[PDB]
């Protein structure tokens, strides 16, 4: 389970 | 000519380093309006909050020390990261203000709450927001006032934890301080607190990013007790018992609630589609989310166990989740009444050793 590396602040 | 200068923003002055540069309003903590800033030497956003005459007050000063301390002392990746302290002013009889200038995230949990997450991020996050809270109990720290405001992210999936001010050791020894929808029933109901307080913050804060909305509005301190036993059902006798009997009575005659399931509180329909392999499930969180909305302190899960929970260890590292402890000089212990003046030299000395 790989750690996301984007979070979305659009 | 000299090092410092000045900008007014609205009806406050910021008076700081010329590195600083382009400041803009962003928001506040418990004490201090915060700016974001350029700083020109290191080349990137910074935000620095401005503590005015800290020393005016008991409260103001208590708050501001530990910020202080607990700034300097505090080492982890989950929490804001300390930059810079200062004051503008030239002596212990010049002082008024002080200035902390800290990294700057993209935005704080708002924010999240809103957008709708898949099972990796929403567990990612609160693993990333229960090592910063490891981080600070591991040190016998309690921060009191986790909220989606005081966490912070940036855009690469990072977390931290911020504002300090409200932060101590164990509960009795005010009420209306710690803001109210995250408020324990041992907060609500004025028993006094633990480490696993953070824990029902916690709670309350994932059920949001869940919900889409706040977990238990209520309208006013009181209301506030109505939502939680609305949703989770009155507490046991066990319970009330440890109640003060003033505020026994007035919870015992509440209207009883059953509660509902937390199937029902927390429906399939509101979370994402599973995830690949096994742990990052719906119900999965509803059992974790089961653990902290606990009414009764001493029934409710702490951090290791929040940790070590199937939702919550798929991402699990030691290097992360087992640092080593903050160290605090067994000097500043969060409770000391002093004065008027010994809280001005208090700060001062302790901002000159921070220059």
């Amino acid at each position: 389970p790989k750690r996301p590396t984007t979070l979305n602040l659009f | 000519d000299n090092n410092f200068y000045s900008v007014e923003i609205g009806d406050s002055t910021f008076t700081v380093l010329k590195r600083y540069q382009n400041l803009k309003p962003i928001g506040s903590g418990a004490q201090g309006i915060v700016c974001a800033a350029y700083d020109a030497i290191l080349e990137r956003n910074v935000a620095i909050k401005k503590l005015s005459r800290p020393f005016q007050n008991q409260t103001h000063a208590k708050r501001a020390y530990r910020e202080l301390v607990l700034m300097k002392v505090v080492n982890h990746k989950n929490i804001i990261g300390l930059l810079n302290v200062f004051t503008p002013q030239k002596s212990l009889e010049e002082f008024q203000d002080v200035y902390i200038v800290m990294e700057l995230m993209d935005a704080n949990l708002s924010q999240v709450i809103q957008m709708e997450l898949d099972h990796e991020r929403m567990s990612y996050l609160l693993y990333q927001m229960l090592c910063g809270i490891k981080h600070l109990h591991s040190a016998g720290i309690i921060h009191r006032d986790l909220k989606p405001s005081n966490i912070v992210v940036k855009s690469d999936a990072t977390l931290k934890i911020l504002d300090f001010g409200l932060a101590r050791t164990a509960g009795t020894s005010t009420p209306y301080v710690v803001t109210r929808y995250y408020r324990a029933p041992e907060v609500i109901l004025g028993m006094g607190y633990k480490e696993n307080v953070d824990i029902w913050s916690v709670g309350c804060i994932m059920g949001e990013m869940i919900k889409g909305g706040v977990l238990f509005p209520g309208t006013d301190h009181i209301d506030q007790w109505n939502k939680v036993i609305e949703q989770l059902g009155t507490p046991s006798p066990e319970f009330m018992k440890k109640l003060q009997p003033t505020v026994r009575t007035y919870v015992e005659n509440r209207p009883k609630y059953a509660g509902y399931s937390f199937e029902k509180l927390f429906p399939d329909v509101l979370f994402p589609a599973d995830s690949e392999h096994n742990k990052l499930k719906a119900s999965q969180a509803r059992d974790l989310l089961s653990k902290m909305l606990v009414i009764d302190a001493s029934k409710r899960i702490s951090v290791d166990e929040a940790l070590q929970h199937p939702y919550i260890n798929v991402w699990y590292d030691p290097s992360e989740a087992e640092a080593p402890p903050p160290k605090i000089p067994d000097k500043q212990l969060d409770e000391r009444e002093h004065t008027i003046e010994e809280w001005k030299e208090l700060i001062y000395k302790e901002v000159m050793d921070l220059e």
